């Protein structure tokens, strides 16, 4: 399948320090006839629920603060933050959905 | 099958230099300034025993059209820099710096002692300073140095380490920046990493990597593109001959020596390290700043320069003098006392270049369009002939936002004037651009070649 | 919605219950928790109520989808206690330009 | 300008390979093999093996390298310019020797799942006790076959499927069936004539069948699905020959778990109130071993083959498969604990068994050669890059782009060791299967001459004379 | 002669020994003697490229004669098992008596292959994969070109 | 190891008359034999240049000859030293098909 | 600190970090005297030639 992947685990980002992850699809992500990239993420924090982070990377939920906006398309993909912050501390699971089964990402846990 | 650059390589007749203004370059010998609460610093340290390396930024020559634009198609082609020649200024009178550690792991001498020596008081620490390794050099070519040095291998699991343990051992290979660690040959590597002590060697030492070139591997460029030049050049050998006092590492068998007593029971130092001497220096020795020179190297790459861009590199010892000051916060008083005297320092540091140069041009194959394609396609990104024709040609405008029902808000968008790529790493910059020009008549040097050239010098 | 101890084996009937809202609107699904932090996936079904199955539950996990009750369903048998996992309920929505996928809400779990 | 205009149909490897004059030999001297039939003898309380388990009963593969033939030395090499073209190897004959004497060996099992003997029976047999289980031993199918192709041998087998999930299984339950293609693997076991399957998953008794085959899976080939393959690189050729007979009729002893309605009987009464198991199983037997049914020691002669490949080797890589039951016989020796008491005591002697093989294989090959085009690098690449890789493409543009290359820091480094303990990256993607090897890649010569086998392939072609 | 060939070389130069210290306790901030064992080790580091040249031999008894008398041991790796030319040496020549791990080992014989010095140990390099057609390819050969010039080529 | 070791490289070469060539057919293998011979040759050495240094912790001496004020003392049973010193400064290259002779 | 350890004792305190070098002059020779030898010029880096 696609396990999507984030590894080797041990990163962090200290006061003042953009984040550092990546989340590769082992399967190409340039596709033919739609030409938009399908990608699912989350974030796992204490206190709440296991949530979703960013769907198309260029379009964000409300309720989510811009603070995370990635780049590149295709497999792998390149996220840029002005000003990282707390609560971007969080396990950042990753996911596709276009061809189903849904699996995940070998995670950030940045 | 990489070939010479010269094999498709068009040439000009065509030529422009540059030289710097100069430079004005000075700071501290030991180590940087900074507010102490803070980390903000207030003054650099600054040592030419910090890696001295520079780099360049120049126009796209395609941006200026010509007086004449006839000879070419600029679209069937593309149209390129290359290296003609080179010069740095370099012009302090030369200087002796020289260093040390006001503490210091030592026994003593090995050389002369009438007896074996007394016990150890612990923390024995010295203040000593020495020479170093009398070295210039200069090194030449577009892509980035890299220097090899040693590091701490990786213990696998099978020996469990045990607290204070050999660190397994390893050499590392790794990109060179400026302002980085000269050895004195004390070994490439960093102890402040590899070093428990800290009370070991020279301060500014203490802080960091040594490094040194790796011709080799910047021998084994497919393109040899790194440098293709340099020179290499320094003397020394060792002054005295000194002993470390620590705990033990490791011992000697005995059936390799025999048995003493008493006094002689007790174990004569291991540690055992020299005292290196650095040599004279002489005019002689210069090999600054004298007319500097190509044609062919050893690569393919012969003036082949990308990014209108290239790196340079260059060390020296022998200026390595600073002057400190003597501020007495008092002058009132006519009678001396030693109290009134702070003390500071700085390095000053100078140069220039003027480096001579050639166009050339280059039509279009897929060779052409694949070979540096293939080679790198870098280049093609800066050109505009990398195709792509895309799809894509609608959307939706909605407006306005303002209006306070919400359509979700908007765009992050600069994102990318991110070019260079390796631009984290952080060294010195020299932008160049407009300061190219025609004639070295006005140009104080590569008339040098002019007249190397020699060619007529032309009328008036 | 209301899952808890199962000893394995026999089989295991649960369920995941809307919340003030249209149940027949959009997609739902089944969730498993596989504590590496390495996540596993359950079950689901169409709108039109087509059985989405991996290389894995075709046909295993028998679902029963209930847009009257507004609660989803499942039904397991002869357990696999590698299946063991806090389960969770999940839903589907549509939004319909950029094509890249957001998600609304999900069950108790 | 543009790639090509290009298809995949397959084609008669012939379309572009061109036959070269030009052939080699090489062979190892010889192999020998030696271990246990039942099981394999390891230290107890060790994982590792003090001696493998060898038997004929268990499959054979044969991996043999080739060195590149653009690195190779000929006689006269002016017919090619390495610009615009490859070589590659094509095995035109193959030969197996084997010299053991011929002869049968035998396996068993000490508690065999059985009820009784229904050949003949005089009366109604007891009641099913507690462990009725018992010592008996029995000849497998004799069998001969090989195998030759550029891709693994693809065998296949029964096994458990995972049920399609309505009814909760009960402990007790059929679980259903699934045929499964796998890569044939050394080591793996013969079919008895019991069915190519895994008794360990589907039979919980382990005593249904002897032990060589009861932990594993026997598998069989299917020529459909290997002939099936559109290159036939699985295999370009075979041959084959079995036989078997009946031999007793026994039952498995155990409970009935499907029951026989009675409308297919009527009910009985007293010894006849209860039905005696149902469960029957032949007892398989092979027959007398022939000199001439023999497929071995004598050579072949591939021109035509029925898949499009013929006799191209991809990869410098060309595989064989042997099964062999003639040679089965398992010698028994004695070792006496005490060489001293003049009266025999059982109690004196520590009874063995241990099992000779012999393989030998002696190879014919053509040298041929491949003009390159697009259409060519197009097929291909197609048919599988991977073959392009370890080649130099001849050229990725028209002159050798590089990748930015290797230069290495390695050959002996400094004993850390993340600097190896890793050794080579790639693969060969099979690395994970097992399976016997060797390298002839030392051992060519360019005069048949001197061998035994050659001068067939003269004779056979006649000589005219030996030049080039 | 023999596919075999010899380099031996030493340098002063590069004596240079590092040392290194490692903490045995990293929490007392007072310096001590106590807490730093000592270790010493030396840096190592060579490389060999090697230009060849390619030949052939005639034969004649004053050949042949020549080179038996010089080492005869030579003869041996190529043809002429036999003075002359015939061909080799007619025992038997091959057998392999393992596989997989019981037996005495194939290695229980000695091995009958030599080179005598085998005695005499000393550090080894094979290189038989590496050999390249093309110098351009090289850092090293293009001079050997530049020495004797000779350029020209494709596009 | 030290670099005061000797080092001794052995470098093996493929028989020729294994391997062939792009155009072979200039000579007849049988009748002759290929062998290789060397032109050229190279030796990298990569390190920052620098002397390193030996001693001995006891070592039979006496004291300084080159100056003293007054006779020395009386010897007594092991004045022997620590005491260190430099070797030699030497470079060398050898290339042959025999092995280098040694004498002592 | 940082960049050392403390020290205690006779290293209790820290001795003064400055250094400086003692200039050495070298063995003068007859042959490196620039002078009382004749010079000759043609050309010169600057346009002018011997104009005064």
């Amino acid at each position: 399948d696609i396990v999507m992947s984030q590894s080797p685990s041990s990163l962090a980002v200290s006061v003042g320090e953009k984040v550092t992850m990546s989340c590769k699809s082992s399967q190409s992500l340039l596709y033919s006839n739609t030409q938009k990239n399908y990608l699912a993420w989350y974030q796992q924090k204490p206190g709440q629920s296991p949530k979703l982070l960013i769907y198309w990377a260029s379009t964000r939920e409300s309720g989510v603060p811009d603070r995370f906006t990635g780049s590149g398309s295709g497999t792998d993909f390149t996220l840029t933050i002005s000003s990282v912050k707390a609560e971007d501390l969080a396990v950042y699971y990753c996911q596709q959905y276009y061809s189903y089964p849904l699996t995940f990402g070998a995670g950030t846990k940045l | 099958k990489v070939v010479s650059t010269d094999e498709y390589v068009a040439r000009t007749n065509i030529y422009y230099h540059a030289g710097t203004s100069r430079l004005l370059a000075v700071g501290h010998p030991y180590f940087p300034i900074k507010k102490p609460n803070n980390n903000k610093i207030l003054v650099p340290k600054v040592s030419g025993l910090q890696y001295r390396v520079f780099r360049i930024h120049l126009p796209d020559p395609n941006k200026f059209g010509f007086p004449d634009t006839s000879f070419y198609n600029p679209d069937t082609q593309r149209l390129v820099w290359a290296c003609v020649g080179v010069e740095v200024g370099r012009g302090q009178p030369l200087g002796v710096g020289i260093s040390g550690h006001p503490l210091l792991n030592k026994l003593d001498d090995t050389e002369n002692a009438s007896a074996y020596a007394a016990n150890a008081g612990v923390d024995n620490r010295e203040c000593i300073s020495m020479d170093y390794k009398q070295t210039q050099l200069c090194l030449i070519g577009c892509k980035p140095p890299i220097g090899e040095h040693w590091g701490k291998g990786s213990p696998c699991t099978n020996v469990a380490v045990n607290p204070g343990d050999c660190p397994p051992l390893e050499l590392i290979n790794t990109v060179i920046q400026d302002g980085d660690m000269v050895d004195t040959g004390f070994g490439a590597m960093d102890f402040t990493t590899l070093q428990a002590n800290k009370s070991e060697v020279p301060l500014d030492i203490c802080t960091s990597i040594c490094k040194y070139p790796d011709y080799i591997k910047m021998v084994s460029e497919p393109y040899g593109d790194s440098l293709f030049f340099y020179l290499r050049r320094e003397q020394m050998f060792v002054r005295h001959l000194f002993n470390r006092a620590g705990a033990v590492g490791e011992n000697v068998p005995d059936d390799l020596y025999i048995k003493g007593s008493g006094s002689t029971a007790n174990l004569a130092s291991s540690n055992y390290f020299p005292t290196p001497s650095g040599s004279m220096v002489t005019s002689d020795a210069q090999i600054f700043n004298k007319p500097y020179w190509l044609q062919r190297a050893q690569g393919h790459n012969n003036g082949i320069c990308w990014g209108n861009q290239l790196f340079v590199t260059v060390v020296d010892t022998t200026r390595s003098t600073n002057m400190s000051l003597c501020a007495a916060i008092s002058t009132s008083e006519t009678t001396y006392k030693n109290t009134n005297f702070k003390e500071y320092l700085r390095h000053g540091e100078e140069y220039d270049l003027q480096f001579i140069f050639q166009l050339c041009k280059i039509t279009l194959t897929a060779d052409v369009m694949t070979y540096i394609h293939s080679m790198n396609s870098t280049i093609l990104e800066d050109w505009n002939f990398g195709l792509q024709p895309p799809p894509g040609g609608t959307l939706e405008d909605t407006y306005r936002f303002v209006t306070s029902q919400a359509i979700a808000c908007q765009k992050h968008t600069p994102p990318a004037p991110k070019e260079d790529p390796l631009k984290k790493y952080t060294f010195w910059e020299v932008n160049l651009k407009e300061k190219f020009s025609a004639d070295l008549d006005q140009f104080p040097l590569g008339r040098k070649f002019l007249l190397q050239a020699g060619l007529k010098a032309k009328p008036k | 919605s209301g899952g808890g101890l199962v000893k394995p084996g026999g089989s295991l009937k649960l369920s995941c219950e809307a919340s003030g809202f249209t149940f027949s609107s959009y997609a739902m699904s089944w969730v498993r928790q596989t504590p590496e932090k390495r996540l596993e996936w359950v079950a689901s079904i169409s709108s039109g109520g087509n059985t989405h199955y991996p290389d894995s539950v075709k046909g295993r996990f028998t679902i029963s989808r209930d847009n009257a009750r507004n609660i989803l369903y499942l039904q397991m048998s002869s357990l696999r206690s590698e299946d063991t996992a806090m389960y969770y309920c999940a839903r589907g929505l549509y939004y319909g330009y950029d094509e890249g996928s957001d998600f609304d809400y999900w069950g108790q779990g």
